[PDB]
């Protein structure tokens, strides 16, 4: 066929995407066990008696948890037991034989779902399917039970059928290179912007201010972020796995929790740093020198470090249930597992007390800003807006992150994964919103001007 | 897109006292630093007193005990009192307002500069 490049037409990515793949033993929207691609363990209520079903198809205590291979393995044999079944019917196959691959990937779909003799039921629409009247067996199928139980799929399936051909699931792939063309972006803007912040301040000398010492910080920590934590998940979402091991997945993670933490806290210290410079700048000139801003710094990263490679390197972090302890053995695993101490303690560190400190130090100026030696003009209204863009976005970057992050490991199974990632790299943005918040300065213009020569 | 109204400058003799005054005309933030500042005849733009919106000053060490810098109410004018003049003291005085309107930074506002000799 010479037929090797990307989304060939078949059973098994279609039932990939109706599917999806869930290691562990889930519910499906009818309530039975369901475990890996679509296998149905049993329809008894009881988790144990799934777990023993699992354990018998498997051939091993799972505990309720098999590896990729093992769910991979199980869906291949239900796919071909699925067509077996078809070809044994004698209503199924008759229809079978007289439908193109794509149909026939349709027939073998609902056989999948619903079993040879549920599908076998369907008497007017494998009827209509074997005089080739696509339209009356699409509007007949949305007739039925399958289609008020799970809709989104059926809609595709009957779409399949009527059209008999991919539209349905074509449109899929295309918003995976259409997010990775994103995140390049994303990358670019975060190693540009960044680069070209440290840059100014590191070749300047007119910008070598204690605040600029902290957006050094900063900017480094963003920096770190889009050349090594940002890069590596994409990869890793794209490709689907991980490739580099588990003592890079977990280094990486390390690198992660680093920088994240790093840069959350720097922002706290810099929000302090124009409290002090705003309010009392007098005392904060004598009293923060270049050198105490650097022990700052310095503890800030030193901070970062003991909630980032000190736990993970030390598998504190590491969870204790079977999935966790899976992905830990497997190393092209490299998912996130971790309990709730480590989960909540380095939710405190890096981001809710950084939170509390920088909303009660910017309320602070806000409000000693109107018992000053002083009509509603327009300059109080431009430095609102202002806070409001620094804590705002800091807000809406982050905060959807940390809430999911301290929820997910209190009630189990309520927040999905995607979202889970997606607010993770809504939060990685912010490393790039950063250099165009806190570099608005002439000096930074004139720098950023004078560096590329504009 | 403010304007600084500089006076009281001129010439003045040995141990004789003068008073500068600075009117700052628009709208700035409630939170900045008006004070003063001075090009010596050779020596680079020095900081002579500095006042905060908060009351606090600040004076440099060859001022201080000398000069002494005061504000008005709410009409952004601050008047400096220059008394015991030297013949060092003779420099360009410039009016200055420190904005902490953006926050992360401070916007410079300054005035046209006023001349001050002193008769040695
Ligand atoms: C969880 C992750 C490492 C990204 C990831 C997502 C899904 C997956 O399968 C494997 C990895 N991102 C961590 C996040 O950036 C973070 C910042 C600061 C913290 O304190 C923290 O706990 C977590
Ligand atoms: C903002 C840009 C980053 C998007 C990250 C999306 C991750 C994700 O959704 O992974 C699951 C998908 O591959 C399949 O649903
Ligand atoms: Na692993």
């Amino acid at each position: 066929d010479a037929e090797n490049l990307y989304f060939q037409g078949n059973i098994f990515e279609m039932l990939r995407i109706d599917e999806g793949l869930r290691l562990k033993i889930y519910k499906d929207t009818e309530g039975y066990y369901t475990i890996g691609i679509g296998h149905l363990l049993t329809k008894s209520p009881s988790l144990n008696a799934a777990k023993s079903e699992l354990d018998k198809a498997i051939g091993r205590n799972t505990n309720g948890v098999i590896t990729k291979d093992e769910a991979e393995k199980l869906f291949n044999q239900d796919v071909d037991a699925a067509v077996r079944g078809i070809l044994r019917n004698a209503k199924l196959k008759p229809v079978y034989d007289s439908l193109d691959a794509v149909r026939r990937a349709a027939l073998i779909n609902m056989v999948f779902q619903m079993g040879e003799t549920g599908v076998a039921g369907f008497t007017n629409s494998l009827r209509m399917l074997q005089q080739k009247r696509w339209d009356e067996a699409a509007v007949n199928l949305a007739k039925s039970r399958w289609y008020n139980q799970t809709p989104n799929r059926a809609k595709r399936v009957i779409t399949t059928f009527r059209t008999g051909t991919w539209d349905a699931y074509a449109a899929d792939e295309v918003w995976v290179v259409g997010m990775g063309i994103v995140m390049s972006l994303i990358v670019l803007a975060i190693v540009f912007g960044n680069v070209l912040v440290i840059t100014a301040i590191a070749k300047f000398e007119r910008l070598q201010t204690v605040t600029n010492y902290f957006i050094t910080s900063l900017a480094c920590a963003d920096l770190v972020m889009g050349l090594a934590v940002v890069p590596f998940g994409a990869a890793h979402i794209l490709t689907k796995t991980w490739t580099f091991g588990n003592f890079w997945c977990e280094f990486w993670t390390s690198i992660d929790v680093l920088c994240v933490t790093a840069s959350i806290e720097t922002l706290c210290v810099i929000a302090v740093d124009r409290y002090f410079a705003i309010t009392s700048p007098f005392k904060y000139q004598s009293l923060l020198t270049k050198n105490k801003a650097r022990v700052i710094i310095l503890m800030v990263w030193i901070v970062s470090g003991l909630t980032s490679f000190l736990p993970i390197q030390m598998h504190w972090y590491r969870a204790t249930h079977q999935e966790a302890i899976n992905c830990y053995a497997e190393e092209t695993c490299c998912d996130f597992f971790t309990n709730q101490a480590y989960a909540i303690a380095s939710s405190i560190v890096s981001f809710y007390v950084p939170l509390v400190i920088m909303v009660f130090v910017y309320s602070r100026v806000f409000q000693e800003a109107k018992r000053q030696l002083q009509k509603f003009a327009l300059k109080e209204h431009k430095a609102l807006k202002t806070l409001g863009i620094i804590m705002g976005t800091f807000t809406l970057c982050w905060l959807p992150f940390f809430i999911v992050n301290i929820v997910h490991v209190i009630q189990d199974n309520l927040i999905r994964k995607e979202v889970y990632i997606l607010l993770n790299w809504i939060g990685y943005v912010n490393s790039g919103f950063n250099p165009l918040i806190y570099c608005r300065s002439p000096d930074f213009r004139i720098a950023f001007q004078e560096l590329l020569c504009l | 897109q403010v304007q600084l109204q500089e006076s009281g400058g001129g010439l003045v003799q040995a141990g004789g006292s003068l008073r500068l005054s600075c009117a700052a005309s628009g709208s700035i933030f409630a939170l900045n630093i008006m004070g003063w500042y001075r090009q010596a005849p050779g020596k680079q733009r020095e900081l002579v007193a500095a006042i905060h919106s908060g009351g606090t000053t600040n004076y440099a060490n060859s001022v201080k005990g000398r000069f002494t810098i005061s504000r008005d109410n709410a009409a952004n004018t601050v008047y400096l009192q220059m008394n015991s003049l030297k013949p060092e003291d003779t420099a360009v005085y410039y009016c200055n307002v420190k904005d902490f309107g953006a926050i992360i930074y401070d916007y410079d506002y300054w005035g046209q500069g006023t001349q001050v000799t002193v008769s040695s």
